[PDB]
């Protein structure tokens, strides 16, 4: 699994509002697209287009994986590997075909490292808050 | 259809649309999307696919909506299955 | 069905009853759980039922409420902040389940105990060890 998605942790003044409006809205009923466009949406884009990167910009993502792998060495175990980076790519190409880019750009880079590079994180020990100092540079 | 897609802040748009009633998360439902959105398969002549698709380990935590989430993917998606876990809601995961 | 928006008001008593139940957490938690807000509807709901009412009262939301409050009683029986935290949890517990006392050193060892899993490095022992020991030698 690729991507792991660790709830937590505790509540919390704004949180109870946040999410009792929510509830409470919910049950008293009796910006985001029409579902049925959205469910139409995914379909087309996954028959229709297959995004593709360009090897000539890309490189940068070789950087990054070293700039990741090392530093993480440190601390926790392991659980990095290039495998790790595969996935980095093939989510990018799924933001890319959001976007029904027709080719993969920064832009899904950085969205992509942020999401497998948080779920990293956020799989390791406590210890992972010394991790999220360096992150900054990732985000 | 196409002139809607344009607009950079779509994706977030989605995101928002994903998962509704839940309240959800940002993240938890980003990986949704990602997932159910797709990936490209992709064969290397002619050897090996890697692989196309993302495996999203929800990780849950009673009273979170852990299971409502994933309930969304079998309405919106087109081929969407609900195994459960065994024991069993048909269909029961192992082909005999 | 309840429209009317002092509905509004029940979001802060759902706040009001997680907060006090935050600390400690060595009381009836549970957590309390979101599910708890959504069990706070069908209560409401369910005296609605009860008193023929339709969109209810507050009222009836606190009574909901309070029957609530008794179901979990019944299950009772930064840096200086983590540390008053530690003097606050300890005596709490202590009180409830005995008077609390005994050595003050204990305080110190068992508290050492528990924050080295938050200890990312050295200096978090070093600056947690000399702050419990600054607001103990500040406390006499």
């Amino acid at each position: 699994f690729d991507i792991l998605c660790v709830v937590r942790d505790l509540v919390d003044e704004e949180a109870d509002e946040r999410l009792a409006t929510f509830v409470v809205d919910s049950h008293v009923r009796s910006s985001p697209i029409p579902q049925e466009l959205l469910m139409k949406y995914i379909h087309y884009a996954r028959t229709k287009i297959y995004p593709k990167l360009h090897q000539m910009d890309m490189d940068k993502v070789s950087r990054v994986y070293a700039d990741l792998r090392r530093e993480s060495i440190s601390t926790g175990s392991f659980p990095i590997t290039v495998r790790h980076l595969e996935s980095i790519l093939r989510i990018a190409e799924s933001f890319a075909k959001m976007r029904l880019s027709e080719f993969v750009s920064s832009y899904d880079l950085d969205r992509a490292i942020k999401v497998v590079v948080d779920s990293f994180v956020d799989a390791q020990k406590v210890s992972v808050r010394r991790q999220l100092r360096r992150s900054f540079a990732i985000y | 259809f196409r002139k809607i897609s344009r607009d950079r802040g779509i994706i977030d748009k989605i995101i928002s649309s994903m998962a509704p009633s839940i309240y959800g998360h940002r993240d938890i439902k980003t990986a949704v999307a990602c997932s159910l959105f797709g990936g490209v398969p992709k064969n290397v002549n002619g050897k090996h696919s890697i692989r196309g698709d993302i495996n999203v380990l929800l990780l849950g935590d009673p009273g979170t909506a852990k299971s409502q989430i994933l309930k969304y993917v079998e309405k919106t998606a087109h081929r969407a299955v609900f195994a459960t876990g065994q024991g069993a809601s048909a269909v029961g995961l192992t082909a005999s | 069905i309840l429209t009317k928006e002092a509905r509004s008001y029940l979001v802060e008593k759902y706040k009001e009853l997680r907060k006090d139940d935050a600390q400690g957490f060595s009381r009836s938690s549970y957590r309390i759980t979101v599910r708890q807000l959504e069990s706070m509807i069908r209560l409401s709901e369910a005296i609605a039922r009860a008193n023929c009412v339709d969109e209810i009262t507050p009222s009836f939301i606190a009574e909901a409420y309070d029957l609530l409050r008794q179901s979990i009683i019944r299950v009772d029986v930064d840096k200086y902040v983590s540390m008053m935290n530690m003097i606050v949890r300890k005596i709490a517990e202590v009180d409830r389940e005995g008077a609390e006392e005994l050595t003050a050193v204990d305080i110190v060892d068992w508290y050492l105990l528990q924050k080295e899993n938050d200890l990312g490095s050295l200096a978090e022992y070093w600056e947690e060890r000399r702050l419990a020991f600054k607001v103990i030698k500040r406390l006499v």
